[PDB]
């Protein structure tokens, strides 16, 4: 993830911020509340008026956390554990808002470090902030509990030799429903019932069968598959939630009595995990 | 929004078989059972521990129908959901404080219900016309935010 | 997108102090340096191995004036971004094969560049006006995808 060169660029830039960390934090928050108002729903109790006293306070606490992160850059997850339980478990903040804050943090830094905001430093800072987010967004809906393990098997098993058949139907439902995904298969004949989609559809379900078989160690199992997507192709992460929704609709259209709320929830948790495995190497 | 006469006839066609009531609670209960955190908004109901607690809880059902109703209403004014969901959009922002990014979870849960209760009938081209409809409704609900 | 008149007035006022040839080159150098995977689309530009090379690369600079030239147009026709970015939408979809999720990456880098050049003058309200602009531009440019 972060390279030694990256660590160095961070430490230096944050070093230059210095005693202003406190005020830059209140500014990033204000900019955010102003550019992305939907974020305000997480602070219904605060006084978000300009120059507010409550905002000056939280900004400093947010700043102290980045200093903690910058100071323990080698073990981010450790030093930020409590901060993670809070945003994930207590607060329940959707991961998409971390991208909005980080953004307003970089904008603040850029406007205050004229000489320092080089493209190289801009790049190293954007990765750090993305790491901090991943860490505070880690322990959300996670872990395949033993009950899910059963569900995924008690359901995938009930697919059988109709796996390649369903994986092809998942792909078509995605291409039709979400047209932008075709930007990854431009040379294919994405037409209904094509041999490309069918020949490809069986591979997806074969890798999914394998993921179920190795449900407790997908990270090893899918290693070369994650390299393909995250590195050789660079598929945008959000696309994976599209392929996942479509597999659920297909699965649910073919195995109804078996698609109970309990079964549903577990397949959603499994597919969410598969996606993350193929995601990882992206940054 | 932009619906082709064909998909503006396919959507309404299949909805004419939708039991808004039972489907209203099938969708809402799953939201509560599939994306647990959303439960912090509905304690007003009661016991939401087990999926059996959820689907059986009568508050969830009762509310689920009030929701699939506004949805049906949005379907009568398919090309102006901003005006039909304006009030509700003010309610969810000011009173309820819901990050609009949740509106999308109900969208994918409802579609799955349509797939479950129609299987074969809920063909790929139908799904598509539906994806468009829920997205249009989500953007209407998130419209009055500020 | 809906910007107020004073927001419209602020955006344009500031755009006037902008040196398109200068900012366009830097906005694009940053995209390729900060989101290095997007350079997969610019293999023909030459050497893009070091940040020093990217920013100094002649093709990168030339392409940026074009990019920001399109932008000033979008700003010059703010009440119709779709009719201005239609050719461009069709091109990025059909000819180039760009996932529209990458559009937001460019807008992000533009805001950071404007902030870097304007510093203090790039106030929060002024950033908000601009956030509306780039979200509108990316939306119009992602319209002819099919
Ligand atoms: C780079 C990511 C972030 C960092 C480093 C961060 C840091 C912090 C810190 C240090 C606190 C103080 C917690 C305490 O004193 O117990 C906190 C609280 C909180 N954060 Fe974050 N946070 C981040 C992103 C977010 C986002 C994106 C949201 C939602 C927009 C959010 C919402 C909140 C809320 C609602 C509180 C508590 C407010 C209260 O005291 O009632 N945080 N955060
Ligand atoms: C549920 C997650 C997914 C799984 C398990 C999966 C699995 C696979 C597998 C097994 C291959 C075949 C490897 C090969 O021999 O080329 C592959 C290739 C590929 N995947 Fe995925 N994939 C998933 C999601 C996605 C998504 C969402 C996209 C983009 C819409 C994507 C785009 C591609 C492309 C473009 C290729 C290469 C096709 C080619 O060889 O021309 N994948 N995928
Ligand atoms: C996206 C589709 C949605 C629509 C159209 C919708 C519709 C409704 C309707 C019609 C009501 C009843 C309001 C009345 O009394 O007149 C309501 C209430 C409510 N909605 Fe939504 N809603 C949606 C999504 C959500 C989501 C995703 C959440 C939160 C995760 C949410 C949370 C609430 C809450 C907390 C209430 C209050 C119920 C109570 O009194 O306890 N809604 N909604
Ligand atoms: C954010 C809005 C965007 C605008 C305003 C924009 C604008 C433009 C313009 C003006 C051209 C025309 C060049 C010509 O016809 O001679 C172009 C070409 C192109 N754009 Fe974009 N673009 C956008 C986003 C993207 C993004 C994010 C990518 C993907 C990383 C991208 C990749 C390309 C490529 C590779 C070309 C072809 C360049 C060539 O001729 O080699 N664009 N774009
Ligand atoms: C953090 N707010
Ligand atoms: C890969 N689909
Ligand atoms: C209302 N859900
Ligand atoms: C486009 N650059």
């Amino acid at each position: 993830m972060l390279s030694p060169a990256d660590k160095t660029n961070v430490k230096a830039a944050w070093g230059k911020v210095g005693a202003h960390a406190g005020e830059y934090g209140a500014e990033a928050l204000e900019r955010m509340f102003l550019s992305f108002p939907t974020t305000k729903t997480y602070f219904p109790h605060f006084d978000l008026s300009h120059g507010s006293a409550q905002v000056k306070g939280h900004g400093k606490k947010v700043a102290d956390a980045l200093t903690n992160a910058v100071a323990h850059v080698d073990d981010m997850p450790n030093a930020l554990s409590a901060l993670s339980d809070l945003h994930a478990h207590k607060l329940r903040v959707d991961p998409v808002n971390f991208k909005l804050l980080s953004h307003c943090l970089l904008v603040t830094l850029a406007a205050h470090l004229p000489a320092e905001f080089t493209p190289a430093v801009h790049a190293s800072l954007d990765k750090f902030l993305a790491s901090v987010s991943t860490v505070l967004t880690s322990k959300y809906r996670g872990v395949l509990s033993p009950a899910d393990k059963t569900n995924v098997k008690a359901a995938w098993g009930k697919v059988g030799a109709h796996a390649g058949e369903y994986g092809a139907e998942a792909l078509e439902r995605m291409f039709l429903s979400f047209p932008t995904t075709k930007t990854y298969f431009p040379h294919f004949d994405l037409s209904h019932g094509s041999a490309q989609v069918k020949g490809h559809g069986k591979k997806v379900a074969d890798a999914l069968t394998n993921a179920v078989a190795h449900v407790d160690d997908m990270p090893n199992a899918l290693s070369a598959l994650s390299d393909l997507h995250a590195h050789k192709l660079r598929v945008d992460p959000v696309n994976f939630k599209l392929l996942s929704h479509c597999l659920l609709v297909t699965l649910a259209a073919h195995l109804p009595a078996e698609f109970t709320p309990a079964v549903h929830a577990s397949l959603d948790k499994f597919l969410a995990s598969v996606s993350t495995v193929l995601t990882s190497k992206y940054r | 929004m932009h619906l082709t006469p064909e998909e503006k006839s396919a959507v309404t066609a299949l909805w004419g078989k939708v039991n808004v009531d039972e489907v209203g609670g099938e969708a809402l209960g799953r939201l509560l059972v599939v994306y647990p955190w959303t439960q912090r908004f509905f304690e007003s109901f009661g016991d939401l521990s087990t999926p059996d607690a959820v689907m059986g809880n009568p508050k969830v059902k009762a509310h689920g129908k009030k929701v699939l109703g506004a949805f049906s209403d949005g379907l009568a004014h398919l090309d102006n959901l901003k005006g039909t969901f304006a009030t509700l959009s003010e309610l969810h922002c000011d009173k309820l404080h819901v990050d609009p990014e949740n509106f999308r979870l109900l969208g994918k849960v409802l579609v799955c219900v349509l797939a479950h209760h129609f299987g074969k009938e809920f063909t790929p081209p139908v799904q598509a016309a539906y994806q468009k409809v829920v997205a249009g409704v989500a953007n209407a609900l998130a419209h009055k935010y500020h």
